[PDB]
């Protein structure tokens, strides 16, 4: 959750105050995948040390 | 956790307003007078030795064109960009070596305390304003800030609609009072880099 | 049957950080350390 | 100045960042850029970072220094028009999501084009991770355009 | 500032019930309680 | 054989290579019939079409 600061102002006597509702935001961070593959042969597996 | 979140938000909102108005306050209508506005157009404002140019000579001139009574109680206040430009004056390691690469900001310039405030002007070329106040030095005891009441947060129990009946909303009120102006606009010296339009 | 909502994506818990991140630059000033401070007990301060 | 790297660029990157984030940040560039920073002082002026005969300095302008060779360092020889060489900012706003580490599985039997064994075996490894920036105003990246 | 998302609606907790609700009629039957069951070994059972 | 669930650690793809999926195989074996058809009496309500 992210937000921003409220904004003030200089007012005189008997002056109506403004609407100063803060604003909100919601960042997202997705999760991804990576992979690898190394095929080998049976004879290669048995001979190579 | 709405209440404390909004209280914090009020806190930095008040800080944003107060810090900016202390530096650039118009002094008309409902604003307290700021340090830069009150020292503009008086004898405090000086001009660079070379038009549209900032050099070490100006840094000396702003300090040396002040009465000895107030110079001993002086202080430097400007933006980080101006300090960084001052930091580039030395190239051959002469008597201008303020500090080298790999160190923090120095805490003394010409033996005087140094201050930073990013509400001041930063750069003159990119700016569209004709007047640029970039450096300010003087005895700050002549800038008086009159304070009356601190920040108060007060809770409205009910808000009414057009027909003067409840609609189901509540409120949060906060007010704050302060004023300031310069008693003596002659103990400061301000440098004005006026770029020709 | 993957992570899509209609194919078993409704069994994944929802993660959220309650803390709030402020995205405002702010302002830093030091004039309050050097300027003179007095308390006013009325509407104006005279001298 | 276009298509140039001067000492003023370091201050330009450093100073244009908000004071709430400037006071907590670190540098990040490639080795060639740091060596170019080294080669900015000749007569012992303000640009003196560290004399020859010593290792890479541990701090720049009183701020931590990191390294990453995946960044772009040299621009004239490269065919890219965009060169991001120096980066300084508050890295506490860079979030990295870690879910699972490096795991390796061993498949005992592979199959051929007709779903019959082909006398092959293999290893399978995967890894999950995610990251993003949550505040773009906590950083100041430098771009050295070299158009035409 | 109300229940809309952009006006403070991102702080309401996500409430979800983990349990699974089955939406299938199924079947009830009683042959297996009245009938006789024998264990087979091969593919065909002879009597 | 009763209800048995087997776990397939790896399923392959178009090019006969792993794709990042697993499998759940379940099967059942049974059979039933009638020995003596004269031991029951069933009622057939036939409606003309």
């Amino acid at each position: 959750v992210s937000s921003a600061a409220v904004q003030w102002s200089w007012d005189a006597e008997f002056e109506e105050v403004s609407d100063d509702s803060p604003e909100f935001g919601q960042p997202e961070i997705p999760v991804k995948k990576a992979q690898g593959f190394v095929p080998i042969s049976i004879e290669a597996l048995q001979d190579e040390a | 956790n709405v209440t404390e979140t909004v209280a914090l938000l009020f806190a930095e909102g008040k800080d944003e307003l107060e810090a900016v108005t202390l530096t650039t306050g118009t002094g008309q209508g409902n604003q307290p007078t700021g340090i830069v506005t009150a020292l503009a157009g008086t004898a405090a404002e000086i001009a660079p030795v070379t038009a549209e140019t900032f050099a070490l000579a100006d840094v000396y001139a702003v300090y040396e064109q002040l009465a000895a009574r107030h110079r001993r109680q002086g202080a430097w206040l400007a933006n980080n960009l101006i300090y960084n430009k001052i930091r580039q004056f030395d190239t051959q390691g002469g008597a201008g070596l303020w500090t080298t690469i790999g160190n923090g900001e120095p805490s003394q310039l010409l033996g005087r305390p140094v201050g930073e405030a990013e509400a001041m002007d930063a750069n003159w070329n990119t700016s569209a304003s004709a007047d640029n106040f970039v450096l300010l030095y003087g005895n700050f005891q002549n800038y008086v800030i009159a304070d009356r009441i601190g920040m108060t947060v007060e809770f409205i129990p009910h808000l009414f609609g057009t027909n003067r009946r409840p609609n189901g909303s509540r409120g949060w009120f906060a007010y704050y009072r302060m004023g300031a102006d310069v008693v003596n606009p002659n103990a400061f010296r301000l440098l004005n880099v006026e770029t020709a339009s | 049957m993957g992570l899509t909502k209609a194919d078993g994506g409704y069994l994944v818990p929802f993660q959220l950080d309650p803390t709030v991140i402020i995205t405002s630059n702010g302002s830093l000033n030091d004039i309050r350390r050097f300027a003179r401070q007095v308390v006013a007990t009325g509407d104006v301060w005279h001298g």
